[PDB]
RNA sequence: CACUAGGGUAAACCCGGUGACUGGGGCUAAGUCGUAACAAGGUAGCCGUACCGGAAGGUGCGGCUGGAAA
RNA sequence: ACUAUAGCUUUACAUUGUAUUGGAUACUAACUCGCGGCGAGGACAGUGUAUGGUGGGUAGUUU
RNA sequence: UGUAGGUAUAAGUAACGAUAAAGGGGGCGAGAACCCCCCUCGCCGAAAGACCAAGGUUUCCUGAUCAACGCUAAUCGGAUCAGGGUUAGUCGGGGCCUAAGGAUAAGCCGAAUGGCGAUCCGAUGGAAGAACCGGUUAAUAUUCCGGUACUGAUACUGGUGACGGAGAAGCGGGGCUCCCAAGAAAACCCGCUGUUACCCGUACCGUAAACCGACACAGGUGGUUGGGUUGAGUAUACUAAGGCGCUCGAGAGAUUCGCGGUUAAGGAACUAGGCAAAAUGGUCCUGUAACUUCGGGAGAAAGGACGCCUGUCAGGCCGCAGAAACCAGGCCCAGGCGACUGUUUAACAAAAACACAAGGCUAUGCAAAAAAGCAAUUUGAGGUAUAUAGUCUGACACCUGCCCGGUGCUGGUAAAAGCCCCAGUAAACGGCGCUAAGGUAGCGAAAUUCCUUGUCGGGUAAGUUCCGACCUGCACGAAUGGUGUAACGAUCUGGGCACUGUCUC
RNA sequence: ACCCUUGGUCAGGUUGAAGGUUAGGUAACACUAACUGGAGGACCGAAUCGGUAAGCGUUGAAAAGCUUUCGAAUGAACUG
């Protein structure tokens, strides 16, 4: 059957990326936060 | 004319479409359309703020000269064309100065006809005159509601007004509706009635041409729970109380007009 | 091996019968409810058509005199 | 059911002026709308404060 | 039913993941059912063969290794370690253009954070400036090489773009036609002899053991190609090319289960119910009823022929059987509900529920009513009363009675609304027993009837179900529509024929 | 789930609407017969989409499947 994850590489980045997250004052909120806490992956942009 | 379609299938029994016998031509005129995108009946938010809209076939928007503002340059008529846009045909103007432009086609324009606006025109059908200009009891449509604003009254396929009386800065018009109201007399009208008058005969036969046309199903709202509806609920059938919308608003009886609306002086008599 | 009377099969037709139940009609008496027509029969009568009434009937529209009174 | 409330609606004050004959009529200059200054309205309308109605549309609860 | 770690019990038990299948001979090795080579056998073959895209990311090739991983072992591996491997002026992309949408300018709105708002961004579309043939690696090739070519740079304001659907057609030897639901934008493009050729991708998997499913998981995954015989066919059966025998085996052949085959005589006696199975099935030629909205019903039903050889449909030949296997409608009579094709409870309900074409009522004269939003603004609609919105009814036919009393709806205080009163409105909600009116037509033991298996008739040997009637309708009834209705239904329900392991057993 | 923009897919067979042409017919239209035509939320049926009925599975191969059967299959279709 067909799951959830139906993998798309632009919209993984349109959705989660780094300069997603930029263009909003809630996402700004997230990447400090996890900068915060210290994480070695901040954004989606940072995995492959 | 209209013509009815031989029940060889049940969806096809009870259908009648137009006959399509007035019209001329088959293209539209290039540099006078444009591609038209749809909504959903949703809003530059993305929210459906209207339902039952969506799909259909898609259309391409024919610039209508509403306006009507080339004063006594003559023009002919070239064709008649069908619109997706609205229920009338239209027409395509050749103008002596070289312009192109589409009017809405009333009932007895032939192709090969000339048209001219302004008040030196004479008042024949498809001329566009002020209203001080129009013989009283003239069959008239497209009426401008302020002068240079372009016709708003009288646009849909058969409908007509009539021109009753004139007293002085406002003449007295009889509206399809059957409201009787006054219109400033430098407000511009067209002469005749607009053709098309059988598109009221048409039978869709069925759901799938509501479907092309662009309309959505529609769901009645007793069949709905309460939480959606305040006439849903119930065990069984149910009639759901009095009449309203979802917001509560009652179906039977009750005025929305603004009660402090400013053009109530010009409405002599109101039909709804 | 054909030909065929006769046999079986199916259908469909025609001719008849019977059937829970359910409708007119004729005749005889006269129980019941009214008085529609015959006199201008007490709202002149009748024809066609439509609607309606426990029933004769009533009313609308057009027609006729096979109607008085005038 | 009790109590509120969005919305809708009424009136007063502000925005808000002039003249005639007060209680209405008229005016244009506040204000509103249309066409590209001109046209159409007009001290109304809309908006703010206050106020009386209405209000399972929404909410908090009781039973 | 406390938490972490460790170890027990069930137990050497369940299970080792599609019943496409294996046998032998050699090789290597300490070790072989499984590794390598050969022969034979079997499976797929509109795929289980060959490609493109998404996604993955070295899984590709070679040498070492067999600890762990591989549901067994392993000398093998998509495993571990190391080395190697992807070559473009012409292929794909990008560079150029715009769609939905997004970010913005001038401006608008707004406790803040901000929300809007026409140029720019943004392909899934439009342009791209431009080839093939052959050979070659362990692993790349239109990229390397040999030919053959071509392309781009460089030194001597009206037209196009630019657009739909459907159908015909060009042993022996493209356009055309028809139709209504009327079928993007912008760039662009028209008219008015050398010397060079940049950047990114290129391995490998890709109907899968490499993607999404915790797995080397019987599932899901867009596009192209897809030989021969048979056929109407891309169905079906067999089979080339190519790819596979599905990573546990060997014996034995109890009970029992799963998937299949046959069955005397009977033939629904089974059961809640013919559930399941059996049966029907092709082409052609005859022949087709009630009813009907005149289209249908209809492939109704019911019959006949079919192989091979010879001769211009007849004569002959063979078999139990000529539709030959595979493939391939069961049919009829009669009811309830819903007109119909559709939609729905992802994962116990597909229906009589929803929708529907169509009817009515009500609102709305245009900054329309109405819907979102604090607002700006947007939808409605760039539509204009033959239009838009709210609401009920639900094709069609014949129709749709009485009530305005009740409840809704419409009219005529702070510093006038209302309320009253009167009038109206039932295809408004609602009612149809002293009253506002006391149920019209049509139906009726009904998807409604408690009593109740009501009573009578039919059907059966026997009928609490079914069909036709009756009417004291516990407690039908006219747009929360009444009564019918051809056609339609993986609907509910009754009776027949065919047929059968459903049953006697 | 719904919507918006831009693309793609649907073997094969059957039926035979509008319209047209030709004969008759009419004052003229109508109207009858043949040929043609190829419409349809039309029919049968692969791919595909869905999920009727039964069997199986129920520490399953699978946290919803498999086999047979069955619905739709030019459209209110399916799909990137
Ligand atoms: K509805
Ligand atoms: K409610
Ligand atoms: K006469
Ligand atoms: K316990
Ligand atoms: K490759
Ligand atoms: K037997
Ligand atoms: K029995
Ligand atoms: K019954
Ligand atoms: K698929
Ligand atoms: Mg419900
Ligand atoms: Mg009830
Ligand atoms: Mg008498
Ligand atoms: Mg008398
Ligand atoms: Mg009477
Ligand atoms: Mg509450
Ligand atoms: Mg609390
Ligand atoms: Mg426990
Ligand atoms: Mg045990
Ligand atoms: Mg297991
Ligand atoms: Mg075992
Ligand atoms: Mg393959
Ligand atoms: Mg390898
Ligand atoms: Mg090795
Ligand atoms: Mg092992
Ligand atoms: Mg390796
Ligand atoms: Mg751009
Ligand atoms: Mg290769
Ligand atoms: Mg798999
Ligand atoms: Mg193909
Ligand atoms: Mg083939
Ligand atoms: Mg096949
Ligand atoms: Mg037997
Ligand atoms: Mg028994
Ligand atoms: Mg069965
Ligand atoms: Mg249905
Ligand atoms: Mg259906
Ligand atoms: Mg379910
Ligand atoms: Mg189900
Ligand atoms: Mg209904
Ligand atoms: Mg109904
Ligand atoms: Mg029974
Ligand atoms: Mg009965
Ligand atoms: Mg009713
Ligand atoms: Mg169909
Ligand atoms: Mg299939
Ligand atoms: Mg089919
Ligand atoms: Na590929
Ligand atoms: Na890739
Ligand atoms: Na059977």
């Amino acid at each position: 059957m067909k799951r959830t994850y139906q993998p798309s590489n632009r919209k993984r980045l349109n959705k989660h990326g780094f300069r997603s997250r930029m263009a909003t004052a809630n996402g700004r909120r997230v990447l400090a936060a996890r900068r915060a806490k210290g994480r070695a992956k901040l954004t989606v942009s940072d995995e492959f | 004319g209209i013509r009815k379609l031989k029940p060889t299938t049940p969806g096809q029994r009870h259908k009648v479409i137009g006959a399509f016998d007035k019209i001329t031509a088959s293209t539209p005129e290039k540099s006078l359309v444009v591609g038209k995108k749809k909504t959903g009946g949703r809003n530059n938010t993305g929210k459906m703020t209207m339902r039952y809209i969506g799909g259909g076939h898609k259309q391409k928007y024919r610039f209508i000269d509403f306006k009507r503002t080339k004063d006594g340059i003559p023009a002919t008529v070239k064709t008649i064309e069908y619109d997706p846009n609205r229920s009338s045909r239209i027409a395509l103007l050749y103008y002596a100065d070289g312009a192109k432009a589409y009017i809405i086609a009333p009932d007895g324009l032939e192709v090969g006809h000339t048209v001219m606006s302004g008040s030196e025109a004479a008042p024949e059908v498809g001329n566009a005159l002020p209203l001080a200009n129009i013989p009283v009891g003239t069959i008239i449509h497209n009426i401008e509601l302020r002068p240079g604003q372009g016709a708003k009254m009288v646009r849909s396929a058969g409908s007509f007004a009539q021109l009753t009386s004139r007293e002085g800065t406002y003449v007295v018009i009889k509206m399809p509706s059957g409201e009787v109201r006054r219109i400033l007399s430098t407000c511009k009208a067209t002469i005749g009635s607009v053709g098309n008058s059988d598109h009221a005969l048409e039978k869709s036969g069925k759901a799938g041409r509501s479907r092309w046309l662009g309309r959505r199903p529609h769901n009645r709202g007793v069949v709905m729970n309460p939480v959606d509806h305040p006439m849903g609920g119930g065990e069984g059938r149910q009639s759901g109380g009095h009449p309203r919308s979802r917001k509560g608003l009652y179906a039977k009886g009750l005025k929305t007009r603004a009660p402090k609306k400013h053009s109530s002086k010009y409405i002599i008599e109101r039909r709804k």
